[PDB]
């Protein structure tokens, strides 16, 4: 009979019941994370088990599908992921290994138990405990020695399982049509639809390398200047021969510099800008909090709230013996049914938290009308910039002002700004070369190019070439240091936290253009404007039916992967480093080490 | 206490009584309204013959699609509504008796239909729905469907999948003698003084 129709009645019947499973999945997670008791661990378990094994029998028959004759670009999308084939193409003896060794490395992975060698019955965890260490101290031979310690006692069993489970997992890859593993993680970044909007997963390789050139002055610069305030109150270790030291950072991998903003502050007569004593001063609760914040999204014409979210939703003070997760989190459960886990407390960053959560509160609801197989963006790069935008534009003073928590006599200066731009510029692009680096080191390693001798090698020739890390203890092959990481042993992709800052800084000029600001960028803001309101919606509801390089349009000027509000956003912070750095040189040798 | 299904309605047949098109259009818990005819005021106007009432229970928003003229899968092989509607549907908010805790699935609705449905039809028989040229020949199998798939009610779906009890009342407009009516009028009276009585 025919083969074109009947797939309908199929994806009809098919998510009809998925929506409502998923539903009663997210109800049971959200009662375990809201109630941790042993009373609701096994309706959750028991869930997540009816749900897997009712997606394997609706997948299993999606591939007597010939997904190379169906017409519409809708339901082959939609059936594309039922045809994916999993990891269900091993042999069971090998799949139950591989799932052990999986489950076997995030358990020891949050098993560090390193104790002083004086005192042997004292070891520290990376949770709060050594995490203290070297999150604020003023010492050298404290810092370099924890260090070693967390990255000596933890890579050393990691790397035999990692080891088998490279291999393993490529090998599961080879099984999907696909070059390496590499392909089934850049496979949402390919879209093979509307002629002229196509995409190849070999584009992206060149293109991350041909966004990253652009900005490195900036790194350059950036990195000058910490090192010319850390030669101001360290004793001679730091030399300007090479570059800025390991352990120094301010974090165990150095992913964010927040903890050297302190150490770094150009001017410290100026304090920053807190208004946390000034909600307290008023009296303001956590609900006034969600109530004087939500206006923000009713001016610029987006939907009110739907009745529920107030009561179902808790909202803070867990209290009592019902302890609830305080993870910051947004809960889309369906059936229009929308709800936030969040223990939000009196603070200016709880501020910031808020207004993240109900921005994906609000993103989820953007595509509710999207079917169940549908009901997510077109890539996974669009949440946390979506979450960002009114993070990033609710800070400035216009609009903390405007709400009447500030007095209308304040007199910014150009210190009062620099500071603020500083503050975003050390957390921003001070994460980015780390992405860059993790994500493409992990992309070469799953290539294979290199044999099993040549591995760790590299990483310290490469940290050095790019970032500007020395090593501060000289350490051998049979060491793991990227082993601990979060993302590095529970197979978690690293390139959403690279695509989203792009994204950032791109959605935030598009609809400052549209919005009638002249002068900087930092102080830009969308409130009180319907027409901020439009441009953005257009996209938002799309959700995964449209292409993302599609959907680049009708928001920014242009499609491609360009960096130019970067080099725009930071321009007056870029005037300010060119003239500090005049008598300093500006870069580093890969020769120079602390122990050589 | 109860409503008939949306793919097996009831169907009620009043006549033979004094129609109260009154408290109806007065009373402030009704979601919707909205009707094409006559006039909501001017009901206790005419006289007819026969009522007839079908009682649905859908899931929220759907509602829209009951009116004359609009297709989807309500008003396409469920319920049928005839182009020269001249009756009225009202609907309300039913999630205090139709939603309970864990899910109510005593409501089903057809899913699965071979044509679609004249006006005024009703298909009550249940079988498997095939789709192309392999019957079942048994109980469960390849291309086989039960049309027929309960819905979810719980007393916390927002506001577009909650429960909204349906009813239609459909007036027949033929020349007949007549008996469906409805208060005329209660003048007061005078005495001894020139007037025109009725
Ligand atoms: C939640 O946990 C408490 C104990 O912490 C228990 O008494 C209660 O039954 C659980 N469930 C609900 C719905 O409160």
């Amino acid at each position: 009979s025919t083969i074109e129709e009947q797939a309908k009645t199929f994806l009809d019947k098919f998510n009809h019941e998925a929506e409502d499973l998923f539903y009663q999945s997210s109800l049971a997670s959200w009662n375990y994370n809201t109630n941790i008791t042993e009373e609701n661990v096994q309706n959750m378990n028991n869930a997540g088990d009816k749900w897997s094994a009712f997606l394997k029998e609706q997948s299993t028959l999606a591939q007597m599908y010939p997904l190379q004759e169906i017409q519409n670009l809708t339901v082959k999308l939609q059936l594309q992921a039922l045809q994916q084939n999993g990891s269900s193409v091993l042999s069971e003896d090998k799949s139950k290994r591989l799932n052990t060794i999986l489950n076997t490395m995030s358990t020891i992975y949050s098993t560090g138990k390193v104790c002083n060698p004086d005192n042997p019955q004292e070891c520290l965890l990376l949770e709060p405990g050594l995490n203290e260490i070297m999150a604020n101290s003023l010492d050298y031979n404290e810092r370099l020695w924890a260090w070693e310690s967390w990255r000596s006692e933890v890579g050393k069993q990691l790397r035999p399982l990692y080891e088998e489970y490279v291999v393993l997992k490529n090998e599961m890859a080879r099984a999907n049509h696909y070059e390496d593993y590499g392909d089934y993680w850049r496979g949402d970044y390919e879209v093979n639809g509307v002629d002229g909007y196509d995409y190849s997963r070999g584009q992206l390789i060149e293109d991350v390398e041909h966004t990253f050139e652009e900005i490195k002055p900036l790194y350059e610069h950036l990195h000058a200047y910490v090192r010319a305030k850390l030669m101001n109150a360290y004793p001679s270790y730091i030399s300007p021969i090479g570059c800025l030291p390991a352990h120094l950072l301010g974090d165990m991998w150095g992913r964010f510099w927040t903890n050297l903003y302190s150490l770094t502050v150009p001017f410290g007569q100026k304090p920053n800008i807190d208004v946390t004593d000034a909600m307290v001063d008023q009296a303001w609760d956590a609900q006034r909090i969600f109530k004087e914040a939500e206006k923000f999204f009713v001016s610029v014409g987006l939907p009110n709230m739907t009745q529920g979210f107030w009561e179902n939703s808790m909202l803070t003070d867990p209290g009592n013996v019902q302890k609830a997760v305080c993870h910051p989190t947004a809960w889309d459960l369906g059936k229009g049914d929308f709800r936030i886990l969040m223990c939000t407390k009196v603070t200016m960053d709880d501020f910031l938290t808020a207004h993240h959560e109900m921005g994906h509160i609000q993103y989820d609801m953007a595509y509710a009308a999207q079917p169940f197989l549908l009901r997510n963006g077109a890539n996974e790069g669009f949440h946390e910039a979506v979450g960002e935008i009114m993070s990033l534009s609710a800070a400035t003073p216009k609009h903390l002002k405007s709400i009447g928590l500030l007095s209308p006599d304040f007199q910014e200066d150009n210190e009062t700004e620099i500071n603020f731009l500083l503050k975003q510029a050390l957390t921003i692009v001070g994460t980015l070369p780390f992405t860059y680096m993790l994500e493409k080191w992990r992309w070469m390693v799953f290539k294979g190019e290199i044999p099993k001798d040549q591995w760790m090698k590299k990483w310290w020739e490469m940290k050095r070439e790019i970032v500007g890390v020395v090593e501060p203890v000289p350490h051998d092959e049979t060491y793991c240091d990227p082993a601990s990481l979060f993302h590095v042993s529970n197979d978690y992709s690293f390139i959403r936290y690279y695509t989203r800052t792009l994204y950032q800084f791109q959605f935030q000029e598009a609809l400052c253009q549209a919005a009638k600001h002249e002068g900087p960028l930092h102080k830009c803001d969308i409130s009180n404007s319907t027409e901020a309101g439009q441009k953005l919606f257009n996209m938002l509801r799309l959700g995964k039916s449209e292409p993302w390089t599609l959907a680049l349009e009708n928001v920014v000027g242009a499609k491609n992967m360009n960096v130019r509000p970067l080099l725009n956003y930071f321009e007056p912070l870029f005037t300010w480093l060119k003239d500090q750095n005049k008598n300093s040189f500006v870069g580093w040798s890969t020769d120079w080490s602390p122990y050589a | 206490t109860r409503f008939a299904s949306v793919y097996a309605w009831n169907r009620k047949r009043i006549s033979n009584c004094v129609a109260d098109y009154s408290v109806l259009y007065n009373s402030a818990s009704f979601s919707t309204f909205k009707c094409y005819g006559v006039s909501p005021t001017k009901l206790n106007d005419l006289c007819f013959t026969n009522v007839y009432a079908d009682s649905f229970v859908i899931r929220g928003d759907e509602v829209r699609q009951i009116a004359p003229g609009q297709t989807g899968k309500i008003a396409d092989y469920n319920y049928k509504l005839p182009d020269d509607f001249t009756g009225c549907v009202i609907a309300w908010n039913s999630n205090n008796l139709d939603s309970k805790v864990g899910g109510n699935y005593n409501y089903l609705y057809r899913l699965f239909r071979k044509s679609n449905l004249k006006p005024f039809e009703r298909d009550i028989s249940t079988e498997i729905y095939q789709a192309g040229s392999t019957p079942c020949n048994g109980v469960e199998g390849f291309n086989c469907y039960f049309p027929l798939q309960s819905y979810g009610f719980q007393p916390t779906y927002g506001v577009g999948y909650q429960p909204y009890r349906v009813v239609v009342l459909s007036f027949e407009l033929l020349h007949a003698p007549a008996t469906v009516c409805g208060p005329k009028k209660s003048t007061n009276l005078v005495k001894n003084k020139c007037v025109n009585f009725n």
